């Protein structure tokens, strides 16, 4: 129901932010 | 040679490349940008000839891989310093081209050496039957050797071409003589490795552990560059002409 | 945990659904020719004809072994990888401290061609070598059966007797005490020296010790397997010089150390 | 079976750097180095081939002249390797490269001295 | 008395583990070697590049090292074992060198097989025995402890005896047979992805039980 | 050139002299094959004495589990003539 | 054919990708159960399109290995530990034939020694424990003694018998009614009529025993054993 590893969740957020920010960086340049 | 052999192999790989870049930057900006003149170009002239001869002979004497690569690098810095000696925009450009290409070839060679150090490669003879136990690795290492020998159309052919281009024009027929002899000696001791991996049938084989992803990717890219650089060499040619000009303007 | 945890779990559910859909599409592209791997249906111990194997507490039975029907195995014995003990039409009895080596077949008969049909009786402290075939015969205590040997119905191997590796022992042959027989057909070769009797005993006890480490490893759960995988990876190499710089001494964990009775010394 | 490993076994004695004598075993037709590596008297990892081109005298042994007469004379390359590998750059007259000595039935009972191991494992 | 345990596993859903570690002794399999799914490798076993181990074979390195060399094959239902020591006094590891074809149903214990040999089907090689390079053993051969097969010869029988000397063409054929068997093993290797999907079956079997 | 073993002839002469001048050995039974106990009238204490004398003259210690085999002059010379620690 | 193999290969790419995606999804949820070492043994295994065709009335022990193009007839039985590999050529087993525990029925792995012969086993055949059959033909109502080895090109004619532990050399023909044994296999004696009766009756008994073992193995997997293995400590 829930992923409990907090550090893993934060790393997942960081990877998602990297991917989305890279897409936006390409798009707006 | 002693420091290169005795240091940990990653140290040897790092020392083989970066300090040369930095110190040639320094040499260009001190001497080329300064002024005592013909004396110093003669310094580098005599040291280039001495380095080519001694590197070729000593490398021919070596039975171990690291020492062979060390003496090979000594010979190649002789080839490179020929460009500094002739004191022209094309001389500086050729010196820069030689450093770039030697650095990428050395990176390729030391990626292979580091991959093989997982099974403690020490002697040239330890490469026996490599064309059987890892065919694509034996081919990759063979391309590096032929590039080191300067066989066209591999990237290594650029340094040989400028060595003779600088001698014939400046009138240096003794330098051209020395270049021919030392190039042939170098080709012999480079193709000795290819013979060991492809022609020999030893009684005992050494089976090597496969390399990690990092070294495989680096090797793959440097191997495409070495084989295919002379199909599209314009960016290096332009960037190095730019750099040679920027020293004075 | 929390809202972020729940959202990541839901996204993982979506990714899993997509992955299994891609696997199904790839299976369709292969023309459905690939027979799918499935849950293991092999039973190490199985009933047949309402006969259950009687196996002592401290018996190593390799998971890949097949013990079927009316089979009795005594204390300290060991059944190794790929062994088949099929006690379906008759009884199989294995004594104490007896090893049945890898890929061995033991079977019985309901009725022999002639004579009194007898069960398969393997005594105490018996060594049976790899890939042997034991069929409806009797091996008495402290006997040795070589690897790849075949014993046919009614064969009796007496106490302190040896059947050489590769031998074919014809039906009703008797191997007397103190002799070694071999060949195809098996025949008398020579007497057994006292040192060879000591060897046979040594074989049996060495196997008793080997069975312990194999039984311990084969019975480990998933979690312990993972723990020991990580521990093995951590201690596979060393940098004792950097440890001395740190002033520490790394010790091998006890779950990676074998008992001394199985070490070569 | 009319052909046994015992037909090729060569009885040998080796004196370790501590001076203690050990009875070791090797096959005829194989090198003295292999016989020495069987029991770890010489580290097998330090000399993995039996080739002079892969030798830095890690296989070096000292043999008395009574057994030296029963061996072929040292080649120029062997003496070169031995001399350069010497700390004092002096050629020992009783030194042999173990990788270049092939065991024969005539070497039954040969006594060999194994010197202290040289560093071999280049960083 | 035969006193059983109520907790002994009758059916193990995982099946027999292929890789059996023994303390720190972990079997080592090259990434380009084929090992059949039901093979058991235990303890000090090394399987090198290009080699193959086929269905039902057992390689148990709990008393000594077991090595399968470059481009060698151990075929169906072979058992390879080793002992602490050999009667010959030489080290008792089982060494299968390169380009060696070990026929199906063969039993090897603390033997050495030199490069480029063929072991016939249903053969037995005992403690301390030695097969020299470029030799062939006929099917059903029995090599007693410490016996030797001289190089370049064809042997056979129970016990094995000299039959004839091999021709050079025959000895040239041996590495070809090893290479062909490696080529066949490639087809089996290509049938297995890096992971199985059994864990999904385990998952649903668990869910149906709550 | 530098060697590692004493010459056989030198070791033979050295051991022969050591046995000849020992205490109770007339220099007439001392042959390069003579046995200590059977042919020299020496008891076990005296044979141990002689072996210990062999140690001083060649400057190194002979293992206790090896001295039990040196019973004559030939076995002695066989031992010291090939031992690298001999000087 | 070649197109079939191309699609089979591409299919593996898609499957590899999907399974990796599933593992990623499990990792995001903190599950490591895909790391479990579970047996990849398949009782029936295909090699591309070469797949075993097994009659519904034939017993195949779960631990047996049937690989490639292998045909098993009605009332036949493949016992525990058996290995049957027809890949370079085919293997066919007739009706009412028992292949006993730990037996090996396979074909030549390579055509180096000539064309690879198939293995043909007729009807009501008995193949003893730990026998080796390699590219041979075994006609109806014959007996192969256990631990015997039959090499390629061998033909065992009807009512032929191969004694236990025999080594029948390549291309040997075993005539009808004859008992051959030893290494190499040689004529021993003629078969008696009682032995023919035992051949037939032993085969019929094996088909009934097969039935019993197939019913035993077909029972549902016990969930108590599963829970015991799961909850171990
Ligand atoms: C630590 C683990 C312990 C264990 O569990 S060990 C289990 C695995 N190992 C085994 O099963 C192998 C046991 N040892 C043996 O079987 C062995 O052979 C054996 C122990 C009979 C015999 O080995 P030997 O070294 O003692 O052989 P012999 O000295 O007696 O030779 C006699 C003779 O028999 C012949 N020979 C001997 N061995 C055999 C055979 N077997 N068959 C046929 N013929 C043979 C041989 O040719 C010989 O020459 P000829 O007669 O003139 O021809
Ligand atoms: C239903 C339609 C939707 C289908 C979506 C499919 C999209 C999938 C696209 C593939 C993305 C591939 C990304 C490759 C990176 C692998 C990320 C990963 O492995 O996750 C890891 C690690 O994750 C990270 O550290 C950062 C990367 C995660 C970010 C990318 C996740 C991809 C899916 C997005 C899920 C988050 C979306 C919601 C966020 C709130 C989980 O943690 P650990 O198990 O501890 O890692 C062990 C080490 N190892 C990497 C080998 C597995
Ligand atoms: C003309 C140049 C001047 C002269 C120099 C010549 C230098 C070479 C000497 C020639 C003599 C003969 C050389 C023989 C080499 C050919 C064999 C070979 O290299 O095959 C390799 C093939 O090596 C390669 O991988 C080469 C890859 C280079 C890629 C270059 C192509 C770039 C675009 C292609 C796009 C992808 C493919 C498109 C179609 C699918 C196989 O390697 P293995 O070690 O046998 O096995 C590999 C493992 N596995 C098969 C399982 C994957
Ligand atoms: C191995 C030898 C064989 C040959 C080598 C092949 C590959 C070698 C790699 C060479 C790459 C050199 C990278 C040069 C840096 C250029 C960065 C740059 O100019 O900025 C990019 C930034 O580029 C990136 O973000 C991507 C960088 C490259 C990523 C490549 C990934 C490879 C990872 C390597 C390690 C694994 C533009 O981003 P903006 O911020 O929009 O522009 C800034 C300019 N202005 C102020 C005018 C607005
Ligand atoms: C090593 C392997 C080589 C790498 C592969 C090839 C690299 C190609 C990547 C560049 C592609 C896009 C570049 C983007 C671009 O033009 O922006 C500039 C970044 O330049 C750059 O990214 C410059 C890259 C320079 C590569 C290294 C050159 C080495 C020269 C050899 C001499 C060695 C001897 C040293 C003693 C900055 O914009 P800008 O154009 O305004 O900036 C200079 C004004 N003047
Ligand atoms: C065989 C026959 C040839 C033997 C050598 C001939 C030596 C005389 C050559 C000579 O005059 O050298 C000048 C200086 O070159 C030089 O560079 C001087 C000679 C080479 C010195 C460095 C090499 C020494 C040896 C290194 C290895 C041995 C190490 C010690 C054991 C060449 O005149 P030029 O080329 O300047 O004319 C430029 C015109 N535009
Ligand atoms: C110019 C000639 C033609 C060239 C061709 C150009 C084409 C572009 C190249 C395309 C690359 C194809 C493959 C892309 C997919 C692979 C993605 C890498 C996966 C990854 O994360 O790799 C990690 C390791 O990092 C790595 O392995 C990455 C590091 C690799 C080294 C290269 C970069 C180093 C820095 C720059 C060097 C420049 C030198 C030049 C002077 C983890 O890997 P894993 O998960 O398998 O675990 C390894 C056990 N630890
Ligand atoms: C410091 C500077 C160092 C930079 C290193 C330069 C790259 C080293 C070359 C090694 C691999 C490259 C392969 C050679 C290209 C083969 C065909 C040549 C060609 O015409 O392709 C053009 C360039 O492609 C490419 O861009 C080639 C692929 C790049 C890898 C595309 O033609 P175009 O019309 O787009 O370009 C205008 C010029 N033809
Ligand atoms: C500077 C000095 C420092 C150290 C001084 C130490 C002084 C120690 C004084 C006491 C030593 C002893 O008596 S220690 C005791 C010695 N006593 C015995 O051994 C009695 C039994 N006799 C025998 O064994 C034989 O008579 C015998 C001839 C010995 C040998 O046997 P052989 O006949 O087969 O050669
Ligand atoms: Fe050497
Ligand atoms: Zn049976």
């Amino acid at each position: 129901k829930v992923s409990e590893d907090k550090n893993r969740n934060y790393a997942v957020v960081a990877g998602v932010v990297a991917i989305v920010g890279s897409i936006g960086w390409y798009l707006k340049a | 040679p002693d420091i290169y052999e005795g240091s940990p192999t990653p140290v040897t790989a790092f020392l083989s490349i970066a300090p040369k870049i930095s110190i040639f930057a320094n040499i260009l900006r001190v001497f080329i940008y300064g002024s005592y003149g013909a004396t110093l170009q003669q310094i580098f002239f005599f040291c280039s000839i001495a380095s080519m001869i001694l590197g070729a002979l000593a490398a021919m004497a070596q039975t171990k891989v690291k020492r062979l690569l060390a003496y090979s690098s000594i010979g190649h810095v002789g080839y490179i310093c020929i460009g500094f000696s002739c004191g022209t925009i094309e001389g500086i450009q050729s010196l820069l081209i030689g450093i770039f290409i030697y650095a990428l070839m050395t990176m390729d060679a030391f990626a292979i050496v580091l991959a093989l150090r997982q099974t403690r490669v020490k002697y040239i003879a330890d490469l026996g039957a490599l064309a059987k136990t890892n065919p694509i690795l034996a081919i990759t290492f063979s391309i590096t050797m032929f590039s080191y020998a300067g066989i066209p159309p591999l990237a290594g052919f650029c340094s040989k071409f400028y060595l003779f281009f600088a001698a014939l024009g400046c009138g240096a027929y003794f330098l051209a003589l020395v270049g021919v002899v030392t190039s042939v000696i170098g080709c012999f001791y480079y193709i000795r490795l290819v013979k060991r991996m492809f022609f020999d049938t030893p009684r005992t084989w050494i089976l090597y552990e496969p390399m990690d992803r990092n070294k495989s990717l680096l090797l793959a890219m440097t191997s495409f560059f070495i084989t295919l650089f002379l199909l599209y060499p314009s960016p290096l040619f332009s960037v190095t002409h730019q750099m040679a000009l920027s020293l004075y303007l | 945990m929390g809202t972020l945890g729940r959202a990541i779990y839901t996204v993982g559910n979506w990714i899993r659904g997509t992955g299994q859909a891609l696997d199904r599409v790839g299976s369709l592209l292969q023309g459905s020719h690939r027979i799918e791997e499935h849950l293991s249906r092999h039973r190490t111990l199985m009933n047949v004809f309402d006969k259950s194997p009687l196996v002592d507490k401290d018996v190593f039975v390799a998971p890949s072994a097949s013990v079927i029907g009316d089979v009795q195995i005594g204390k300290g014995s060991s059944i190794w990888y790929g062994c088949v003990l099929r006690g379906d039409v008759n009884n199989i009895s294995v004594g104490s401290g007896t090893n049945i080596q890898d890929n061995t077949l033991v079977h019985v008969a309901k009725t022999n061609i002639s004579g009194k049909v007898l069960p398969t009786l393997i005594g105490d402290n018996v060594t049976v070598g790899h890939s042997a075939v034991i069929h409806g015969c009797t091996v008495e205590d402290d006997a040795f059966v070589g690897m790849g040997a075949t014993l046919l119905d009614g064969v009796v191997v007496e106490k302190h007797a040896m059947v050489a590796a590769g031998s074919l022992v014809k039906q009703n042959t008797r191997i007397p005490s103190g002799e070694v027989w071999g060949g195809n057909p098996a025949k008398f070769m020579r007497k057994l020296t006292d040192e060879e009797i000591v060897y046979i005993s040594q074989s049996a006890k060495n196997y008793i010790n080997l069975a312990q480490i194999h039984a311990s490893e084969n019975s480990k759960s998933f979690e312990q397997i993972e723990v020991e995988r990580a521990l093995r990876k951590k201690y596979a190499r060393k940098d004792e010089d950097y440890d001395s710089m740190l002033g520490i001494t790394r010790e091998t964990p006890p779950e990676l150390i074998l008992p001394d009775n199985v070490l070569p010394g | 079976g009319s052909k046994k490993v015992s037909d090729r076994i060569v009885k040998l004695s080796a004196i370790d750097p501590d001076g203690y004598k050990q009875d070791i075993i090797g096959l005829s037709g194989q090198t003295l180095l292999r016989a020495l590596t069987h029991t770890g008297l010489i580290d097998p990892a330090s000399h993995r081939l039996d080739d002079i081109e892969a030798c830095s005298a890690e296989c070096e042994v000292q043999i008395a002249e009574e057994w030296l007469e029963k061996l072929p004379p040292r080649t120029y390359d062997e003496e070169y390797v031995l001399k350069r590998s010497s700390r004092s750059r002096i050629l020992n007259k009783h030194s042999r490269l173990g990788c270049q000595v092939v065991l024969t039935q005539e070497l039954q009972g040969m006594v060999v001295a194994v010197p202290e191991a040289k560093p071999w494992d280049i960083p | 008395q035969v006193t059983p345990s109520p907790d002994r596993v009758k059916w193990d859903y995982r099946g027999q583990r292929q890789i059996i570690p023994l303390g720190q002794w972990l079997p080592k399999v090259a990434v380009d070697a084929y090992v059949a799914p039901n093979v058991v490798l235990a303890g000090q076993v090394t399987v090198w590049d290009g080699s193959s181990v086929w269905n039902g074979a057992v390689l148990r390195g709990d008393l000594n090292k077991i090595t399968v060399g470059f481009c060698s094959n151990v075929q169906e239902r072979c058992v390879v074992h080793a002992a602490w020591s050999s009667p010959t006094g030489l080290p008792a590891q089982t060494l299968i060198d390169r380009y060696v074809t070990v026929g199906a149903y063969s039993l090897l214990r603390s033997c050495t097989i030199e490069p480029e040999c063929i072991i016939g089907q249903h053969s037995i090689l005992m403690e301390g025995s030695l097969v020299e390079t470029r030799s062939i053993l006929e099917a059903g051969s029995v090599l007693p402890p410490g016996r030797r097969i001289p190089s370049g010869e064809l042997w056979g029988g129970n016990p094995a005896r000299f039959i004839r000397t091999l021709t050079n063409e025959e000895t040239l054929e041996i590495p070809k047979l090893a290479v062909a068997i490696n080529h066949l093993s490639g087809d089996y290797f290509s049938e297995f992805l890096p992971y199985s999907t059994i864990y999904l079956e385990v998952e649903k079997f668990k869910k149906s039980l709550g | 050139v530098r060697g590692s073993f004493l010459d056989k002839s030198e070791v033979t002469d050295r051991v022969l002299s050591v046995v000849k001048n020992f205490q109770k050995v007339d220099p007439s039974k001392v042959t390069p094959k003579a046995n200590f106990q059977n042919d020299l009238g020496l008891d076990s204490l005296d044979s141990v004495e002689v072996v210990m004398a062999l140690e001083e003259e060649f400057g190194f210690e002979i293992p206790d589990n090896e001295a039990d085999k040196i019973q004559s002059i030939d076995l002695a010379v066989d031992f010291i003539a090939s031992h690298p620690q001999a000087k | 054919g070649t197109l079939g193999r191309a699609f089979y290969s591409v299919g593996f790419w898609i499957r590899e990708t999907g399974q990796a995606l599933d593992r990623l999804g499990c990792r995001l949820q903190g599950k490591n159960y895909f790391r479990e070492q579970l047996s990849r043994h398949r009782t029936l295994m295909n090699v591309f399109d070469k797949a075993p065709i097994v009659d519904k009335e034939a017993f195949v022990a779960p631990s047996a290995s049937v690989i490639g193009d292998v045909h098993i007839g009605r009332g036949s039985s493949i016992w525990y530990g058996c290995v049957l590999r027809g890949d370079v050529n085919t293997v066919s087993v007739g009706s009412g034939t028992n292949i006993q525990d730990n037996s090996l029925v396979h074909v030549a792995k390579s055509n180096l020694s000539g064309k690879v012969h198939p293995t043909i086993i007729g009807d009501n055949v008995t193949i003893g424990h730990s026998a080796v059959l390699h590219g041979c033909t075994v006609e109806d109502e014959t007996f192969i003694g256990m631990g015997a080895t039959l090499l390629d090109g061998v033909v065992v004619e009807k009512h032929g018998m191969v004694a236990a532990g025999a080594l029948v050399r390549q291309n040997t023909r075993i005539p009808s009614g004859e008992v051959w044994g030893g290494n190499p296999a040689r004529f021993l004696r003629k078969l008696t009529d009682e032995e023919i009766a035992f051949i037939s009756q032993s085969a019929t008994n094996y088909s009934n025993l097969a039935q019993a073992h197939a019913a035993e193995n077909a029972k549902p997997l016990n969930v108590i054993e599963f829970e015991k293995v799961l909850r171990k400590k």
